[PDB]
């Protein structure tokens, strides 16, 4: 099944990407400590996919 | 009265001073529109708010120009 | 005052136009102020006094930084409004950095 393979992997995947944007995000609003996320992506590739949309006043 | 018109006497002032305090910012505003804002500061107001109101009206009356 | 009337008269200073006229452009101004009429912070005048300071310390406009020393005290005289910190805090979101042109009309 892709019922058991696929949608799950997909499920997991949202919710992997979540806690990880997360993640990234619980340590970037305090200002080496960026070197983790520096070296996770060396390449710059998933660099940072939020540019902080934006809230009323 | 007399003392209400020395309480117009305390405003012109103020707004006088807010002037000196807008030309040396460079507000693209008057002593017209900062009258108004003087009274709904004193009701208390979000400046948060009123910013973005500002500079969206004087952005959307060039195309009624 | 009561603000709802007086968002209109301020629309009709920024707007040389009929308020009459014009209601559309009006309704997105009453949109955002009664939404949040309050502000997400507490009352520092200090903080936003030494901004402004700083603000025309970093040009090297050391002259007017203590003229704005003089004009900062006025507005805690004369005590007619009863948030100066408002006032202060709404006239640093207007301004812009012009990197030219220092006058006086002082006095």
């Amino acid at each position: 099944l892709v019922s058991g393979f696929e949608a799950t992997i997909n499920k997991f995947d949202k919710n992997f990407s979540a806690h990880l944007l997360d993640l990234l995000a619980r340590l970037s609003i305090y200002s080496g400590m960026a070197s983790v996320i520096s070296r996770l992506d060396f390449n710059g590739f998933y660099t940072e996919r939020l540019e902080r949309l934006s809230a009323e006043r | 009265a007399a003392a209400a018109a020395a309480n117009l006497n305390a405003v012109r002032e103020t707004m006088d001073v807010l002037l000196e305090i807008s030309r040396i910012l460079n507000t693209g505003l008057d002593m017209e529109t900062l009258s108004i804002c003087v009274r709904l500061c004193e009701q208390g107001i979000n400046p948060e708010a009123l910013s973005s109101v500002i500079k969206e009206l004087r952005k959307a009356t060039e195309a009624l120009k | 005052k009561s603000p709802n009337v007086l968002l209109q008269n301020l629309c009709c200073r920024i707007l040389g136009r009929s308020e009459a006229d014009v209601a559309q452009q009006f309704q997105y101004a009453v949109r955002v102020i009664g939404s949040n009429f309050a502000p997400t912070v507490e009352r520092d005048e200090f903080l936003v006094a030494e901004k402004i300071k700083k603000e025309l310390i970093r040009q090297r406009r050391e002259a007017d930084a203590a003229l704005f020393s003089e004009l900062h005290r006025k507005l805690h005289s004369q005590g007619v409004l009863k948030n100066k910190w408002s006032i202060l805090y709404l006239l640093l979101s207007l301004s812009e950095d012009p990197r030219r042109q220092p006058s006086k009309v002082s006095s």
